[PDB]
């Protein structure tokens, strides 16, 4: 089957309504780039080795994917970037499920290729308008919560699996009362023998309302609605609505796009914020040669629907990887993101006012990382801590206070014109003076970085 | 080891976990708004200083989010002292009121700043 | 024949119908926790000493069940006097607060003890 | 029909997925034990005297019950214990109704037997997982009610049948305000000319809320939802949910397992505690030679669903009978109960985290029985009084106070290291000093046991 002479069209001028795809192709030895890129386009559209009579009862050239360009990858050899264009008509309106089925449904198993990786997708404005997108989005969320001028703060309740409903609520209250905005249900925590969902929702609501009453600030707890069936999932969200809480949670990849879109629609119709966890993403997005890059999985979530989405951590990453992260963070928050291959952005993406998603940074984050995080992500982000709150010597509340004080010290310093990049450690040092909670959290750090301590007067 | 107080520690969002801003620090915050092209505005409240839920309890609904506007947003303001002057005038007229400074962004129809500037006695 | 008072007889669960525990009896209770391998912990409350229902009235929902934790659960504690010391420190810092000692069991992720240790004036 | 050569299989090695049954068989004269035990297995599975053509269109040896062991009873002669094994496939998932139909459906009427009694059943983990079990269970219940470190206290409103809705509520308020946690609807009290259900639910809710407001402790009243049809039963529970009360009640044996499982499911989905009354049990479980022992009826309730279950009284029982009771009490509360023939436990029962049920002790219980009850049952139990509260000289509230004081005196004494077994009477004596209510309840008892009275100073 010589696809090259039908699916490889370098003269093709892409239309405003086309869905464009950037594939990183690693063809089998002997297989030319043009033929590999044509095999990719062919398999993900009409998929024909030759011709059958039914192909005459329509126009093949109307519904075919077209490889219009090939580019050799600067680094490794035997690796190319194939650009494919898909007609708007191939896709069902409002269905991320159909978009993924058409583009990544069968091509990754083609024999002529050794490895295949979808790097990016250009979602045209005409297809974007068929999606509801985030239930609320960054702006509406800040307005509902009445929180402005700083990153939001959250913490994970540990251990992951194991705690009872009442103990879970206790940790929720202690963390929230200390200065945190949100607490989190573990992604694995749904409904189990040690803790059934309804009891958890009930005690967590009691805990979050107490902390809100005590502090005077609006609180929220991501109540996991992920379930075995769509009916159970909705049944769980319905109870969150009855309790009057602000936010629910969902594991979009393990739950699935069909179920996630249903929940997102429900959340829009009922005023619930939707926190998304990316569990299982690394089985798909880790290897550089095979799979789907997270930036595509992030675009899919923004279309399907979610107000927050876990987007990893930037701590301990080479600029390089950091640039890739900032690349997809922009794709999630901004309305218009211009093409920029240096940050892994293969296409200019126009979101035509689709609400932006709040990126959630988590993973080994400590108070002394606050300066760098505040500078890198900016205000529109949610910074989540695990052992930085639970692992504080004095407990949850003092641990939450330490993180809240550290963050506000960074915000104040930034606003006063200080460079968070070079004065970071000093900013935390000064803050330790007026915060016993922050000081106790910085002990081991002071000994290594400052070779001491202390205070003076 | 110290215990975080369950009472008398009411907050007002951004910057409220830091020691009360000195007039100099309060002035630096206002200059950040101006440097970014944000329109400053003052809000004050005399009765409900914190959110509550009296009229409805559905998701996302809370009473007490809106405060009353002090005059008008200060468009074209270039001097941060003009803003600081209004805070003095506001607490002069309403000493028992909480006063906060908010900032508005135009590229975005949004508010993007909100910090307490004055708190009544015993707060 | 006597009439049980309909007022000024508010309770705090287990042991609250007995005369106020003497320091010696309070100490014996703590030793029961330790002898069974239960982790002692202190909780206190300053505002709502009894359950109420403000946020919801569905079955099983009540506000006021959770109190605020005094420091951390005392893991590895072997001396019951260490626990008694904390009660003194707690009422020293919050004399107008109700203070109770709770116990946690690990075989079971449960709480299995809860008795009042200190009550504010007029309670 | 010679079953023995097909249903009596002493070489059979039981599987982890088999449902095992221990039958106490009393065969007709002349009928051998092996043949009797094989008749029991045959009748409760495939039930064939010989063979029909349809038996070849399947494998008989795949769905047959097998008597794998016989044991002569030490005491009486002509009495044997037959052990039968049933394949997991014979049973419908989640249906206690089907389990009882298959095992006890026809065998008790077999002619070769003079009497038959099901003593125990080994419910394998694979079948246990198909049941929801108790709506909440011991732990969640204590957490919802915020009650720890002592047995719970309840009282019955008397007379059984006869009182009006408002008078019923009055007794409810008086009992609850005195120190009791729960009050009880009589098992016979459903909806009758003298008192319709809705009026009762309405006045009892008013009464329990007043007592809760007055005492500061969470109160509950078992509102009987037992009814003629499933629809009426659910309709009654729905109103309890609208009133926001914590617990409802059901007579599982007269109401039935199909209806009870429906109510239990409803209670889980709506946060209602479920109190179970065992009315009619004695027509089934009293005779030692024929019927079903209560331990099997208790296992069935734990599977079908219930948070509390009446399990009789231990007062005035020989160790012997007391050991049998502690045997089924463990089967109701514990996760793993090892085999122990001395306490009537024929099989090791693994409950694989299915919630435990709170045993309810009632029947001629007086304050002076408190020491023995607290020691025998422990904290995880509900002690119910009838005339010990209503029959108190000063009325309901003082009667409730006497029982609450007596119980707390026993708990305190136990915690202080005192032996409730030998110091019981003395503990109540000391308590009478500081409680006029307790003293008045102990008058006739003091005269007999202590030959007096009094106090001193």
């Amino acid at each position: 089957k010589d696809y090259k002479l039908t699916y490889y069209t370098p003269e093709y001028q892409t239309k405003d309504t086309d869905i464009l795809a950037a594939f990183r192709v690693t063809p089998q030895p002997g297989v030319p780039p043009e033929e590999a890129g044509a095999a990719v386009a062919a398999e993900s559209s009409t998929g024909t080795w030759t011709t059958v009579w039914t192909d005459g009862l329509t126009s093949l050239d109307r519904y075919k994917g077209r490889c219009y360009r090939i580019e050799r990858v600067v680094g490794e050899k035997d690796q190319y970037i194939a650009y494919v264009a898909y007609p708007l008509d191939l896709f069902e309106e409002g269905s991320v499920t159909n978009m993924f089925t058409s583009i990544v449904g069968n091509v990754f198993g083609f024999k002529a290729l050794r490895a295949l990786r979808l790097e990016d997708l250009r979602i045209p404005p005409a297809y974007v308008k068929t999606f509801q997108g985030p239930p609320h989005g960054i702006q509406v969320e800040r307005d509902k919560l009445n929180k402005y001028g700083r990153p939001l703060l959250g913490c994970t309740i540990k251990p992951k699996l194991g705690l009872s409903a009442k103990n879970y609520g206790r940790a929720v209250y202690e963390c929230l009362r200390g200065g945190l905005d949100f607490t989190k249900d573990d992604e694995n925590v749904n409904s189990q023998p040690f803790m059934r969902w309804r009891d958890r929702f009930l005690f967590c609501a009691e805990a979050l309302y107490k902390a809100q009453a005590e502090t005077g600030e609006i609180k929220g707890h991501y109540l996991n609605a992920t379930a075995g069936t769509c009916e159970e999932m909705i049944k769980r969200a319905v109870f969150a609505r009855e309790l009057g809480v602000p936010i629910v949670m969902h594991d979009y990849l393990t739950g699935g796009f069909t179920a996630n879109t249903s929940l997102a629609h429900y959340c829009r119709d009922n005023g619930l914020l939707l926190h998304i966890h990316r569990a299982m993403h690394a089985v798909i997005d880790r290897q550089k040669n095979h799979g789907i890059h997270f930036r595509v999985l992030a675009k899919a979530l923004r279309m399907s629907g979610g107000d927050h989405i876990h987007s990893g951590t930037v701590v301990g990453k080479l600029e390089g990887e950091r640039d890739i992260t900032l690349g997809f963070v922009d794709l999630l928050r901004d309305d218009f993101v211009e093409q920029d291959r240096s940050r892994g952005i293969y296409f200019t993406q126009d979101w035509v006012s689709l609400p932006g998603v709040l990126p959630v940074a988590s993973g080994g984050i400590h108070v002394w990382h606050m300066p760098a995080l505040t500078e890198i992500f900016g205000d529109d982000s949610v910074l989540q801590f695990g052992g930085g709150t639970l692992g504080h010597p004095w407990g949850n509340a003092p641990g939450a206070v330490a993180n809240r004080v550290a963050l506000e010290a960074c915000v104040k310093a930034r606003n006063e014109g200080r460079d968070l990049a070079q004065e970071g450690n000093e900013i935390i040092r000064e803050a330790c003076k007026w915060s016993p909670e922050l000081a106790a959290a910085c002990e081991v750090w002071k000994e290594i970085v400052f070779n001491f301590a202390a205070v003076d007067v | 080891m110290q215990v975080w107080p369950p009472i008398n520690k009411k907050k007002y969002e951004t910057l409220s976990y830091l020691p009360d801003l000195s007039q100099e620090q309060l002035l630096s915050e206002v200059e950040y708004l101006l440097k970014n092209g944000w329109v400053p505005c003052l809000e004050f409240e005399t009765e409900h200083g914190f959110v509550y839920r009296e009229n409805n309890k559905s998701p996302g609904y809370y009473d007490g989010r809106y405060w009353t506007m002090w005059k008008l947003p200060m468009f074209g303001c270039t001097d941060a002292t003009q803003v600081l002057a209004e805070v003095e005038e506001a607490k002069k007229a309403y000493p028992q009121a909480w006063i906060r400074i908010i900032g508005f962004d135009n590229v975005r129809q949004v508010q993007c700043i909100s910090f307490i500037a004055y708190k009544p006695e015993g707060y």
